[PDB]
């Protein structure tokens, strides 16, 4: 097969907690990038720098396929120019991105009776994460003036926090799986196009 | 739960 491997991006078991996210790297192969857009399964599919319809029309020298889980509520922060702790802590895109940002509920996977916390987002950081910058640090977050001395206590605190995703939540609260497709142009031979 | 409430990743619990 020529198939770029959305297979896998899509139907991956485990997706990363949204301060860990997962980048895939696609390169030589073809996609049929309507088969995404035409989805009624996307309640998000949102590009930036190029429009959805032209996709199968261009050709790319890589893609990137970054994924992982967050809020139904907080999947507005992956876009260009938001802030929250998300896009501040987490998982940030540039002004300049080209790019399609795609969500889903995961509810039926990702919650379970009595909560799943499994996946964690970064709650604390002395400053923002630059665009496409990954933080997998897990330093005692110094809140005031009292050193933490590596453990936590009053005023430092674990900066990796549970997501609390319980069945029954109302439905921004849910989870819900992000892939992020960033289209990247070089001064070099393109390998992945449309059909 | 996977921490006590307080601890870890369950400081909001
Ligand atoms: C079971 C549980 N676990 C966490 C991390 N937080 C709460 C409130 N409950």
């Amino acid at each position: 097969t020529n198939l770029c491997p959305f297979g896998e991006v899509f139907n991956a078991t485990r997706f990363a907690s949204v301060y860990a996210w997962n980048r895939k790297r696609i390169s030589n192969c073809v996609a049929d990038y309507s088969v995404l857009y035409n989805s009624a399964s996307f309640s998000t599919f949102k590009c930036y720098g190029v429009s959805p319809t032209k996709l199968n029309d261009l050709c790319f020298t890589n893609v990137y396929a970054d994924s992982f889980v967050i809020r139904g509520d907080e999947v507005r922060q992956i876009a260009p120019g938001q802030t929250g702790k998300i896009a501040d802590y987490n998982y940030k895109l540039p002004d300049d991105f080209t790019g399609c940002v795609i969500a889903w509920n995961s509810n039926n996977l990702d919650s379970k009776v009595g909560g799943n916390y499994n996946y964690l987002y970064r709650l604390f950081r002395k400053s923002n994460l630059k665009p496409f910058e990954r933080d997998i640090s897990t330093e005692i977050y110094q809140a005031g003036s009292t050193p933490c001395n590596g453990v936590e206590g009053f005023n430092c605190y674990f900066p990796l926090q549970s997501y609390g995703f319980q069945p029954t939540n109302g439905v921004g609260y849910q989870p819900y799986r992000v892939v992020v497709l960033s289209f990247e142009l070089l001064h070099a031979p393109a390998t992945v196009c449309g059909p | 739960c996977p921490y006590v409430a307080g601890r870890x990743t369950c400081l909001x619990c």
